[PDB]
């Protein structure tokens, strides 16, 4: 169909146009929720680990999808290999509270230790870009911090996830006509 | 006496997939109201099918131009969402992260030459088999849409799934040297007075288009 | 809702498992995609 | 266009912001993103002590850039918001500490209809810059076109956003209008040499709240 | 057979805020009768609004005096729970151990001068953003409170919770410089003969106020 | 009540799990705070 | 309190042939439709009592043919489903992988001569405990069954099930000299110019043909 | 069904623990078998 592309209101035509037919789709899989609930790794310090999931790369599933959305809001949970007790803190502690058991300390059980934390920022929602130095994100946004005397490898997966205003999403570039890759495939 | 319990070898591990939630440590937590907030997206697709994106030709533009040859061939291109051409849409951006799709994709042409630029162009999907066609006329064989020019700037045109397969990978393989889905064929039937006049095209989800098999593949 | 399959009630309360929600006083991009122009815009034949 | 010569029929759209109007004959229509109506402006940040200004929904104006034919692809001007203003809702910034409004924004690039080329405009939150390979996605954004074959006047109108419910705009600018070229200017014979792009914005639902002393 | 069970990694460790019970040893103890006994509190905040308690001023006293000067400021201070003005109060004893707060929180002003001594005063919440006024013609235009001495020796003033955020913080940074949350400035207006005479001053929660986020971080 | 949140039962009898209490023959500052005066003292204008 | 366990010992470790399933880990998948494919089979007995398969006697060939000696015997062979005779047929294919069977089995004879051929045949049963016999006068006492070649090419016979317990085994041990079960004995009572000719024989299961105890016994 | 032989319900959501058919717009071999001539083809004696 023609239209007048000047104006921003979707256009969606379908096959019926020219005698096709239009399938049913079952879209599961893209559901916010449901895909941003799933671990994914990143590098932890050695002791205090700020909980801030702009540090999920931004070529992983989850880092990339984050940051196709400008404001966000979730729960937690967290899974953590370290030596000796972890103790975790909401935000706005002072990082001298880290060093105090009575705040949610889980004792050292192997092989890790996996807990839910709920979002506790003063703001409605979080944002992954704030133009306010025009980088830096308010020290506000976080989910507290953990410390233990080693940490080795820190998980993270958001719980209950809501994205507002999408933002770019970017495949790889290519050098090529078409990027190619090796497909599993059984063996020769 | 107590409950007796076998526990098992073989389950129990963590796995970064599973369905199960962590145990709480901090309860009792309330907070700031966010109802009514604007801008909410709740399914990606939503967001793919609404929010058409550029696609992307020689020299890093989002349109072709008028041609003044013998040569009608505007654009031809893979229907693949692994190819150079749909490389910086969100649709691609959305595919990488799913191993299959099917279904509908909409292409959208936007004429912006002048007012005294008219033109007549044809869109043409070459199903595998066979080699992509050259001309407008070896092009008719196939499914096609021909438009002009006038008071509308766009065109829109639905792209078929049509495979031996209900889903196709939104990968491609190192071993396939022809595009395993066909081609995008794009062609200026004519024009008057368009030399030089651009042809914006911009892709978006069509209504049961979907992905499936969430994978996270990328290295960096 | 999200990636979660048990069948069985979760053992702790919701007011432990999750941060809970308040209101004061909604699916904008579901709403532009049901909204999308899917005729035709002018004469058909044949 | 979607109704009927020269720049016509329900293509003739008159807003009124305030005491100002502005009329085209070009209209394409006006976007609405992200909603149709703001969210709520009393919550427990400003403890019922915000008040609505009407006095400062009214239009103002600047010059954005002017599109000539060696701009190409990807050339942008960037605008952040609030900006700089000299009339009445500039002066509520330095008066209240917390403030938060919407935006009624047209922008216009007036040379005629025998030039070509094309921009995109767009309202774009919480934006300091964009790589160029993102700017292929700027329609996920609430946007117009403007193609001179058509119109002269894009039209969008956004709410207020943010993380806070009220703000603080000397430290954060919530919103930044973004002009992009997507087809280069072309004159040919007849158009116009170049096209000036100006803007005409108008804050709209403006609430303000925690009066600061004079400075007396 | 048996009922199968997966002992699951990653769940099980000792939490110290964990929302479960220990298992019991030794059964069957009956109390002493306690029921009825005086002056219980079930809520720390009921003690905070019932009970305002002093602030603290220059010199360690918790009074401001009458000032015979062309300086009419008796006390400005950061409108803080971190705030050295209010380091002895029951309020900010209870703020460390929450990081988040919201809010009214209510100052109380009693006048201890003799009879024949007389004055007027004026109180005014700044917020931040731009430097605290340093006379009263200047904080006029803030919110503000005036009132004189009288047979009635004391007067309320409830400071507004305002912030871009729904919940403040009840710590101080050492990154910020000038308080976040303003500043409180109270003024003389005048005073008819009531040279060195001292106005007494106290601060309690008001009803909405609410500490959320319990935390442990002292380290002495 | 505390900082507990399993939605099931104790396994163990109240009369183990805690001690008992018992009642011979009252939140004093919940009171003291609602009979707080909240008003003006004397008259408004305006 | 917790709920208390005994976590047991000799239970928990991974069983091969378990009854229970593994713990999830990838959800929401929803297949290509497959409804009404053409050729399912759900009991592996289903198709060998359908579909006939050859058996193989000396020389590799699916049939015996008519003698022109005083030697009336065209076969005789051990009751087995580990016999050579059997070894190509789906039946003795299936049973490789069971322990016991029980039931009927049935052979059909399907002659090949020229219109102008006849003759008549004769199979029996012979149990064991006696040596099978080597004539069809002396096999005329066991049960048989004789019948002529025309019109239709093919006969059918039940072998019947008999021996002391209720279930037989399908492996031969390499003690048992003597065919536990008896043995099959076709004779050729006579012939009319039918030199030559083809008799094929193929075996089915019958009606009651039972397999139970699944045992995986190749080493390849 | 298969080799599966617990009394109670799957922990899991169905959703979860298989992949889900769905269906478009059936035991040929039982069919065939059942319909199996087992009579006598002529005339019987005694």
């Amino acid at each position: 169909t023609t239209s007048a592309g000047e104006s921003a209101d979707p256009v969606t035509t379908t096959v019926e146009n020219y005698g096709g037919e239009t399938q049913i789709q079952r879209r599961q899989h893209t559901d916010v929720s449901f895909i941003m609930d799933r671990f994914v790794k990143v590098t932890p310090q050695n002791q205090i680990n700020i909980l801030d999931l702009m540090q999920v790369p931004s070529h992983t599933l989850v880092g990339a999808l984050l940051r196709a959305s400008t404001y966000y809001f979730s729960d937690l949970e967290i899974a953590v290999k370290h030596e000796g007790d972890l103790t975790w803190v909401p935000n706005g502690a002072p990082e001298k509270a880290l060093d105090n058991t009575t705040n949610p300390t889980a004792y050292h059980k192997a092989p890790l230790t996996r807990l839910a934390l709920p979002y506790t920022a003063p703001h409605r929602v979080l944002a992954t870009v704030y133009n306010g130095e025009c980088r830096t994100l308010p020290t506000s946004f976080n989910y507290g911090a953990i410390k233990a005397t080693r940490v080795t490898e820190l998980l993270y997966r958001m719980k209950r996830a809501e994205t507002y205003c999408p933002r770019p999403l970017l495949a790889i570039h290519p050098t090529e006509a078409r990027h190619k890759q090796k497909i599993v495939a059984p063996v020769k | 006496g107590i409950f007796p319990v076998a526990c098992s070898d073989g389950y129990g591990g963590l796995v970064t997939t599973d369905p199960k939630t962590a145990d709480p440590v901090y309860g009792k937590v309330f907070n700031p109201p966010r109802n009514q907030l604007p801008g909410r997206f709740t399914n990606l697709l939503d967001v793919a099918e609404a929010c058409p994106t550029f696609l992307r030709f020689e020299g890093g533009v989002p349109y072709v131009t008028t041609k003044t040859d013998s040569d009608r061939v505007l654009a031809q291109f893979d229907m693949s969402l692994a190819a150079k051409h749909m490389s910086n849409t969100f649709l691609a951006g959305l595919a990488q992260y799913y191993t299959q799709y099917s279904g509908t994709i909409n292409l959208h042409f936007m004429f912006t030459g002048p007012t005294d630029a008219k033109a007549r162009y044809m869109v043409a999907y070459a199903p595998p088999g066979m080699e992509p066609p050259k001309t407008p006329e070896a092009a008719a064989h196939c499914i096609h849409a021909e438009w002009d020019t006038g008071l509308n700037s766009k065109f829109t045109f639905s792209i078929p799934y049509l495979s031996a397969a209900d889903y196709t990978y939104t990968a491609s393989d190192v071993a396939e040297t022809t595009n395993v889905q066909g081609w995008v064929c794009l062609f200026q039937i004519t024009h008057g007075k368009a030399d030089g006049d651009a042809l914006v095209v911009l892709a978006s989800a069509g209504k049961d288009f979907e992905l499936r098999l969430p994978v996270d593949a990328r290295a960096e | 809702s999200g990636n979660t399959g048990s069948i069985i009630n979760n053992y702790y309360m919701q007011q432990y498992q999750n941060s809970m929600d308040t209101q004061l006083g909604n699916d904008w991009f579901s709403k532009l995609a049901s909204s999308a122009f899917s005729g035709l815009f002018g004469a058909l034949l044949a | 266009d979607k109704k009927t010569t020269t720049l016509l029929e329900d293509r003739i759209l008159t807003t009124r912001n305030g005491h100002t109007t502005s009329t085209t004959q070009s209209s394409v229509g006006v976007t609405y993103g992200y909603a149709t109506a703001e969210d709520f402006v009393s919550g427990p940040n400003t403890s019922g002590l915000e008040t609505r200004v009407v006095q400062a929904e009214r239009f103002f104006k600047t010059h954005l850039f002017d599109w000539v034919t060696s701009d190409s692809f990807g050339r942008c001007h960037l605008l952040e918001l609030p900006t700089d203003h000299k009339g009445v809702y500039g002066s509520l910034t330095d008066s209240y500490a917390y403030m938060r409004n919407g935006w009624d924004v047209e922008v216009t690039a007036v040379g005629n209809q025998f030039n070509g080329g094309c921009l995109l405009v767009a309202m774009v939150p919480e934006l300091c810059s964009i790589q160029k390979r993102e700017l292929y996605q700027l329609t996920l954004f609430p946007h117009q076109f403007i193609n001179p074959r058509t119109n002269m006047t894009a039209h969008i109108t956004v709410p207020f956003v943010g993380v806070n419910r009220y703000d603080q705009y000397k430290v954060h600018k919530p919103w930044t209008l973004v002009v992009m070229v997507v087809a280069p200017l072309t004159v040919n014979t007849e158009g116009a040499p170049q096209i000036k792009v100006y803007a005409n914005i108008a804050p709209t639902n403006v609430h303000v709240a925690g009066e600061f002393p004079s400075k007396e």
